[PDB]
């Protein structure tokens, strides 16, 4: 009660999109 | 963004066949990741209507603006907007290029289907990206779908003449039947991947030659290794699953070698 | 701006729809984007143990060979799961795949004698179908007609190459001599994710009937429906990835353009 359970993939998936280049919108979402 | 970073996390693991169903829910749990997550989570490509030069455009987060979306034909939003994010005329100029030099890429490697191309400023330098959507006939049994986003960043030098490019590309690929044989059959995802090029800017060799290089580079490199992964690897993990064949008493024994070795 | 009620809904349906052999990593990013571990544990609750019941998850009793599944078919109420083979009780941590407590159990000797025999029969054809297989085979009566519900689970587990896979059986024949009505459902589930995220999702309804005897000998004939059926499924499957691959997906994007040959860009240009 609770827990952190155990992954086992040993790297962190690494997400290629974040490095994209942002673009300002002039309003939100 | 040890938050996005979960996100993005899920979205690699939940069934891309829900993608956008997920994103919506998603965005609704986390509310602050909102604007991050539209804009580097890849959502299966839409198709609008430019009623003005009578011709169809792809939506991403790239040409939204609120809850519109800027035709690259008619450069301006629908639902209309009051002040809306443009490209500096300049800009607009090469972009009204890009989309045509792709126009062509696009009849050239998919013979059909709808591109778009949109750019934005950036400080040293632009970015733009570029869409690509094709579907399978519906004359054969099998649905079929393919949609490319390459997201390229442009690092001009002071000098000009030379140039730096990075070039992230998605392809997602969509597959599907009912074929009786097989019940409901859905094999779906996408593919991610990155190149990193310095390049000469030459009138002979300008920067819309460049990124086409790059993207046919890609996009030809991504449709192999789709095709691999697809058609060759996820169906031997099913064939991995279940044998047709009674099991042969060499793997039976080989499996028996391995399972007994792993003793903690 | 929308209701705890609502955020929790989502979160558990995030959690149910994990990818075979995934649920914790699914889980870690759903608890930490909700930031809210006593609505985890209350309104998820349900989640936990449906995904596992779902999935027909595999789990090792301490002192038992071999594994048994936990199904919807098993369940006790209390946190309490059957395994009909070795006639006992057993206590479970839908967290953290946990069986505790192996305690004997009294079966309905209803049906026992026709179980053992498919029980039996089918532990046979796991053996030499699945290469990691495992089954459990129930027999319990719903609306007064006696049933017999024979579960396989098949999966491999390679989280370091990015890929997880598993198959899923579920067969149930109500016996109601001289006849027995089969009814089966047959997933096949296939994450990869190196670099992206593509699975396929597949499942076959499957419906027949057939002729009864002794429960021996038509334990015998249940095994032949469900290997001729199966293997019927995997040829589908294989058969379609081959029109998949050299049809379909050759007319979406060309491998080369018409001229066989890469794209010349000043002519794109002028």
């Amino acid at each position: 009660l609770i827990s952190e359970l155990p992954s086992e993939e040993g790297r962190r998936l690494e997400h290629f999109t974040k490095l994209r280049p942002k673009r300002n919108k002039k309003q939100q979402p | 963004d040890q938050q996005l970073d979960c996100a993005l996390d899920l979205m690699r693991r939940l069934p891309p066949q829900q993608i956008e169903k997920n994103l919506s829910d998603l965005i609704d749990l986390v509310p602050s990741l909102c604007e991050d997550l539209l804009s580097s989570v890849d959502q299966p490509l839409k198709i609008a209507r430019d009623k003005v030069v009578g011709k169809d455009y792809l939506l991403c987060d790239y040409n939204r603006d609120g809850d519109s979306y800027r035709s690259p034909w008619s450069n301006k939003y629908d639902p209309p907007l009051e002040d809306g994010a443009m490209p500096s005329a300049r800009l607009r100029k090469l972009e009204v290029e890009a989309n045509n030099a792709f126009d062509q890429y696009r009849d050239l490697y998919f013979e059909g289907g709808v591109s778009s191309v949109y750019l934005w400023d950036l400080d040293h330098g632009f970015a733009g990206v570029i869409l690509i959507k094709k579907a399978g006939d519906g004359s054969k049994k099998i649905k079929g779908c393919w949609d490319s986003i390459h997201v390229v960043e442009v690092q001009e030098k002071s000098s000009g003449r030379t140039a730096h490019y990075k070039l992230t590309s998605t392809v997602m690929l969509w597959l599907q039947t009912n074929k009786t044989g097989s019940g409901t059959m859905n094999l779906g995802g996408s593919l991610t991947r990155q190149m990193e090029k310095d390049e000469t800017v030459s009138d002979s060799s300008p920067h819309i030659a460049n990124i086409g290089r790059l993207v046919e580079d890609m996009e030809n490199k991504i449709r192999s290794t789709l095709n691999e992964i697809y058609f060759g690897k996820t169906k031997d993990i099913v064939n991995g699953l279940r044998s047709i064949d009674a099991i042969p008493d060499n793997q039976k024994y080989k499996q028996l070698q391995r399972e007994l070795s792993q003793v903690l | 701006r929308v209701s705890d009620e609502e955020k929790v809904r989502i979160a558990a349906k995030f959690i149910t729809h994990a990818p075979p052999g995934e649920f914790n990593e699914v889980f870690n990013d759903v608890r930490l984007l909700l930031n809210n571990d006593n609505l985890l544990r209350e309104g998820a609750a349900h989640a936990f143990a449906q995904y596992n019941m779902d999935q027909f998850t595999p789990v090792k009793i301490e002192g038992y060979d071999d594994q048994v599944l936990i199904t919807e078919h098993g369940d006790l109420g209390n946190g309490r799961f059957l395994d009909p083979r070795n006639k006992i009780s057993f206590k479970f941590d839908h967290l953290r795949k946990e069986a505790s407590d192996p305690q004997p159990e009294d079966t309905e000797s209803a049906l026992k004698q026709w179980r053992d025999a498919c029980d039996s029969a089918l532990r046979a054809y796991v053996k030499d179908h699945y290469p990691n297989g495992f089954c459990t085979v129930y027999g319990k009566s719903i609306d007064g007609q006696q049933t017999i519900i024979a579960c396989i689970e098949s999966h491999q587990f390679q989280p370091k190459n990015f890929w997880n896979g598993r198959w899923r059986s579920e067969w149930k024949f109500t016996i109601t001599p001289p006849t027995a009505q089969v009814a089966a459902v047959l997933k096949i589930q296939v994450h990869y994710y190196e670099d992206g995220n593509v699975q396929l999702v597949s499942h076959k309804d499957i419906q027949d009937s057939v002729q009864v005897s002794s429960d021996v000998q038509t334990a015998k004939e249940f095994i032949k429906i469900i290997e001729n059926a199966e293997n019927e499924y995997q040829t589908a499957i294989s058969e379609n990835y081959q029109t998949m691959s050299d049809t379909t997906f050759k007319a979406l994007r060309r491998q080369l353009p018409v001229t066989r040959t890469k794209i010349d860009w000043n002519k794109i240009l002028s």
